[PDB]
C-alpha cells in the first residue's frame, strides 16, 4: 500500500459521523487528488478505499507494522463504557483498535472535535462512554496534536501535516494540544461584527431589522467570544462562515462544547 | 462444486459508517444475509431535557455525508411543531440548499464510493488513450481528446509503479477478477472522471455554503426559517447559480454518460438485488405543512404495485427492535419511541445490529431514490418520466430491470439529472420572489409548553423523518426515523428481512475471498450507517 517515498497515513473512523473525513475532501490548493497522489500515501480509509472486509484488514495491517512508519489521523471518539462494545470494526472494540494502533504511530493527529475532545456522543448523559483520543489512550503515552472544530477546517489539517513533513516535528501547541497557529485567535476577535458587539448593537432576533442589518449575534447566542478557531479568516469552501451567514457561532472547536455552549441561542 | 459457507465482509468500505454484512452461500449463491451496523451513538438519548431549538446542531452531526439534511429534518419538526410558516424565501432557500446536497452526494456516491466495484483503475493503464478518447467523446457532447486521457495514464503510472497503491491496495480487481468486465478503455475513461469528480464536488459543495455558512455542517436555519441574509443579494445568487451550473453540467455531461456505458457493460445486474416495497415522502415543497405541494409526492408502494400507490399515513410508522440491540421486543411509534441499549453480541437471543428494524403497515420498504424515482414516474411525474424513458431506451431494456441492482444505482443518476435541472426552476422563482419585494427569510414564534412535531425530508437516501414530543418546553422525546434504517436495519418481529437482507439473495460470487457481488448490491442502496443507528 507504502513503503517508498511518500509517507504514509492511517486513516481510521471510530465513533464518527463521516463530516471530518468530507471535510477533507474538500481540501483546496492542494486539493485532495495532489494529496493523495502527490504529498501523501493514503494507506488506510474506509470511506474510500477499495478493498473491504479481510482484504481492508490485512491493507491495514500491512500499513501499521510498514518498517517505513506511518501518521496515524482518527475521527471519532473512542466508546469506553461496557468495555467498548458500543463500537467495532472487524468485530474488535475501537478502543482496542486504537490502543494497538495508535502507539506504533509516528505522530497521531486526532481530527475534529469528537477524536480531540470525545464529541457529540460524549455530550450528557454519554451513554458509550466516548472519550477524546488523549483522553482514551493516556495511559498507553498517546498525544495527539488535536485539530479541533465540528469539522475542523481541512486547512488546519493540511497545515499541521504538511509543517510536519517540514519540520519533523508538531508545531507550538496551545494547552488543548491545538496548533497556536489556527487556535490562537478567538473567532470573535476576528469577527466583522466586532465593532457592532463594541458598541452594543445586537440583533434581537434573527427577523430583525439590525440582523439583516449585520448587528452582532451574541444576544443571540453567538460563542465567537469564547470560541478558538480561524472560521472568519480561512472561512469555508473558499466563500463564507457561520456569522457571515447570519447564524451565531456555536463553539465547535472547544471541548465538551455541547454541554457547555448549550442552549445554542442564549448568552 | 462452487463455493458454500459463510462470508463476512467487516468492514464494508466505501459506505459512511460500520457496517457487517453476514451472508450464507451455497453452491456460489447467496442464501441467506445478515445486516449488522456495529457502532452505536445515542443521541436520541442525548437530545433528552434540552431546548428543542438545540436540537437541529446536535442531530445535524447524525452524519456528515448526508449533512445539512437532519438539520433540515429537525428544524421542520420544530417548525411544525411550534406551528410556524416559515416565509416564502426560507422555503426557496432551505430547498436550494437540499438540491444542491443531492448533486454532490449523488455524484461522489457514484464516483468515490460506488465505482471501484465496477472499475479496474489499475487496467486502465494497458489501455489505447486514442482509442478510449473516440469512445469518451461518443457518449458525451464533451470533447476528449488522447492527450486528455494520457495526461490522466501517464499519472496513474506514476502512481502505481510506486509500488505505494494507497486506496487500491488490496483491491478486488487487483490481478484481474471474473466479475470485473469493463475493457481497459473505458477503464481509463472512468478513472479519469473520478479524478475530475474529486475537483468538481468541491465546486458542488461550496453552492452549499454560499448560502448555508460551511459545508460540512451547514449553520443558517433557524426555527422560523433562515438567517443568511446575504443569500438575498445578486453577488450570493449569481455565486450560486455559477456553481450550480457547472455541477449540472457535469451531471449531464460526465456523470450520466458513464452510469449509462457502465450499466450497458454490467447489463446481468439487471437480475440481482430487487425488493419488493418502496416508500418516499416527497421533496421541495411549495407548503410546508402539505406533502403533496412538494415536487416529488409522497408514497407507498407494495409488491411492485405500482398501478395502486397508497398514500403515506405517517402513524402507520413502526420501528421494531426484536432482532436489534434494545430493551425488549416491541415496536414503537416515534412519537412513542424508545430507545433502550442492551448488547448482545452478534446473533446473541437473535440480535445482530445497533439499527432498529422500521416497518410500514408491518412491511419492509426500500426508501431512496429508486423508490423517489419508481413512485413519481407512476404519478406521471413529467420530468421523471422523461429521462427514466431516456435512461431504459439508451440501455435497451424494459421498465422491470428497474426492480434491481442495476436499475437503483441507474435511478440514482436518474433523480440527480432531474433535481439539477429543478434547481435551475426554484433558482428562478427565487430570483423572482426577491424580485417582487418580498425580503423577509425569518418569521416570529412561541414555544409552547406541550406540543407534539414531526419533519419529512426526502433525502439522497430516502425518507428521513424527525419526530418530537415537547414536555415543560423541552425535548420529553426526541426520534430520528432514519432512510438507511429502513433500507438496511435488521428483521423485525415478524422476521421479515429488511430490503438489504431480502435484495442479497440470489447474489452469484465469483471468488468468495473478493466477493465484489455483495458490494455491488449493498453499496447501490448507498448505506449510511451513522444516519442508520444515531
Ligand atoms: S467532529 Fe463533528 S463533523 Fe467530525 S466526526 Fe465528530 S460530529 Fe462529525
Ligand atoms: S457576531 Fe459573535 S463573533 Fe461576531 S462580534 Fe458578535 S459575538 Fe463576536
Ligand atoms: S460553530 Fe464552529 S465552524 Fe467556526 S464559527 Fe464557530 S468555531
Ligand atoms: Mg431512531
Amino acid at each position: 500500500l507504502m513503503g517508498p517515498r511518500r509517507p504514509s497515513v492511517v486513516y481510521l473512523h471510530n465513533a464518527e459521523c463521516t463530516g471530518c473525513s468530507e471535510s477533507v475532501l474538500r481540501a483546496f490548493e492542494p486539493y485532495i487528488d495532489t494529496l493523495i497522489l502527490d504529498t501523501l500515501s493514503l494507506d488506510y480509509h474506509e470511506t474510500i478505499m477499495a478493498a473491504a472486509g479481510d482484504a481492508a484488514e490485512a491493507a491495514l495491517e500491512q500499513a501499521v507494522n510498514s518498517p517505513h512508519g506511518f501518521i496515524a489521523v482518527v475521527e471519532g471518539g473512542i466508546p469506553t463504557a461496557a468495555n467498548g462494545i458500543y463500537g467495532k470494526v472487524a468485530n474488535h472494540t475501537m478502543l482496542d483498535i486504537c490502543s494497538r494502533i495508535l502507539p506504533k504511530a509516528q505522530a497521531v493527529i486526532a481530527y475534529g472535535t469528537c477524536a480531540t475532545f470525545g464529541g457529540v456522543q460524549a455530550a450528557k448523559p454519554n451513554p458509550t462512554g466516548a472519550k477524546g483520543v488523549n483522553d482514551a489512550l493516556k495511559h498507553l503515552g498517546v498525544k495527539a496534536i488535536n485539530i479541533a472544530g465540528c469539522p475542523p477546517n481541512p486547512y488546519n489539517l493540511v497545515g499541521t501535516i504538511v509543517y510536519y513533513l517540514k519540520n519533523k516535528a508538531a508545531p507550538e501547541l496551545d494547552s488543548l494540544n491545538r496548533p497556536t497557529m489556527f487556535f490562537g485567535q478567538t473567532v470573535h476577535e476576528q469577527c466583522p461584527r466586532l465593532p457592532h458587539f463594541d458598541a452594543g448593537e445586537f440583533a434581537p432576533s434573527f427577523e430583525s431589522e439590525e440582523a439583516r442589518k449585520g448587528w452582532c449575534l451574541y444576544e443571540l447566542g453567538c460563542k465567537g467570544p469564547v470560541t478558538m478557531n480561524n472560521c472568519p479568516k480561512i472561512k469555508f469552501n473558499q466563500t463564507n462562515w457561520p456569522v457571515d451567514a447570519g447564524h451565531p457561532c456555536i463553539g465547535c472547536s472547544e471541548p465538551d462544547f455541547w454541554d457547555a455552549m448549550t442552549p445554542f441561542y442564549q448568552n | 462444486s462452487s463455493y458454500s459457507g459463510p462470508i463476512v465482509v467487516d468492514p464494508v468500505t466505501r459506505i459512511e459508517g460500520h457496517l457487517r454484512i453476514e451472508v450464507e452461500v451455497e453452491n456460489g449463491k447467496v442464501k441467506n444475509a445478515y445486516s449488522s451496523s456495529t457502532l452505536f451513538r445515542g443521541l436520541e438519548i442525548i437530545l433528552k431535557g434540552r431546548d428543542p431549538r438545540d436540537a437541529q446542531h446536535f442531530t445535524q452531526r447524525t452524519c456528515g455525508v448526508c449533512t445539512y439534511t437532519h438539520a433540515l429534518a429537525s428544524t421542520r419538526c420544530v417548525d411544525n411543531a411550534v406551528g410556524v410558516h416559515i416565509p416564502k424565501n426560507a422555503t426557496y432557500i432551505r430547498n436550494l440548499v437540499l438540491g444542491a446536497q443531492y448533486l454532490h452526494d449523488h455524484i461522489v456516491h457514484f464516483y468515490h464510493l460506488h465505482a471501484l466495484d465496477f472499475v479496474d483503475v489499475t487496467a486502465a493503464l494497458k489501455a489505447d488513450p486514442a482509442k478510449a478518447a473516440k469512445v469518451a467523446s461518443s457518449i458525451s457532447p464533451r470533447k476528449t481528446t488522447a492527450a486528455d486521457l494520457k495526461a490522466v495514464q501517464d499519472k496513474l503510472k506514476t502512481f502505481v509503479e510506486t509500488g505505494q497503491l494507497g486506496p487500491f491496495t488490496n483491491a478486488y480487481f487487483l490481478g484481474g477478477h471474473p466479475a470485473y468486465y469493463l475493457d481497459p478503455e473505458t477503464n481509463l475513461i472512468a478513472t479519469a472522471h473520478y479524478l475530475e469528480a474529486l475537483r468538481l464536488q468541491v465546486k458542488a459543495a461550496r453552492a452549499m455554503a454560499v448560502f448555508g455558512a460551511k459545508n460540512p455542517h451547514t449553520q443558517f436555519t433557524v426555527v422560523g426559517g433562515v438567517t443568511c441574509y446575504d443569500a438575498l443579494t445578486p453577488q450570493r445568487i449569481a455565486e450560486f447559480e455559477a456553481l450550480w451550473k457547472e455541477t449540472k453540467a457535469f451531471v449531464d455531461e460526465v456523470y450520466i454518460p458513464d452510469l449509462l456505458v457502465v450499466a450497458a457493460a454490467y447489463k446481468d445486474w439487471t437480475q440481482y438485488g430487487g425488493t419488493d416495497n418502496f416508500i418516499t415522502f416527497g421533496e421541495f415543497p411549495k407548503d410546508e405543512y402539505d406533502l403533496n405541494s412538494r415536487f416529488f409526492k409522497p408514497g407507498v408502494v407494495f409488491k411492485r404495485d405500482f398501478k395502486n400507490i397508497k398514500p403515506f399515513d405517517k402513524m402507520q410508522i413502526e420501528e421494531h427492535v426484536r432482532h436489534s440491540w434494545y430493551e425488549g421486543a416491541e415496536a414503537r411509534h416515534p412519537w412513542k419511541g424508545q430507545t433502550q441499549p442492551k448488547y448482545t453480541d452478534l446473533h446473541g437471543d437473535d440480535r445482530y445490529s445497533w439499527m432498529k428494524a422500521p416497518r410500514y403497515m408491518g412491511e419492509p420498504m426500500e426508501t431512496g431514490p429508486l423508490a423517489q424515482v419508481l413512485i413519481a414516474y407512476s404519478q406521471g411525474h413529467p420530468k421523471v418520466k422523461a429521462v427514466t424513458d431516456a435512461v431504459l431506451a439508451k440501455l435497451g431494456v424494459g421498465p422491470e430491470a428497474l426492480f434491481s441492482t442495476l436499475g437503483r444505482t441507474a435511478a440514482r443518476g436518474i433523480e440527480t439529472a432531474v433535481i439539477a435541472e429543478y434547481v435551475g426552476v426554484m433558482l428562478q422563482e427565487y430570483k423572482d420572489n426577491i424580485a417582487k419585494g418580498d425580503n423577509v427569510i425569518c418569521a416570529p414564534w412561541e414555544m409552547p409548553k406541550q406540543a407534539e412535531g414531526v419533519g419529512f425530508v426526502n433525502a439522497p437516501r430516502g425518507g428521513l423523518s424527525h419526530w418530537i414530543r415537547i414536555e415543560d418546553g423541552k425535548i420529553g422525546n426526541f426520534q430520528l426515523v432514519v432512510p438507511s434504517t429502513w433500507t438496511l436495519g435488521p428483521r423485525c418481529d415478524k422476521n421479515k428481512l429488511s430490503p438489504v437482507e431480502a435484495s442479497l439473495i440470489g447474489t452469484p460470487v465469483a471468488d468468495a475471498k473478493r466477493p465484489v457481488e455483495i458490494l455491488r448490491t449493498v453499496h447501490s442502496f448507498d448505506p449510511c450507517i451513522a444516519c442508520g443507528v444515531h
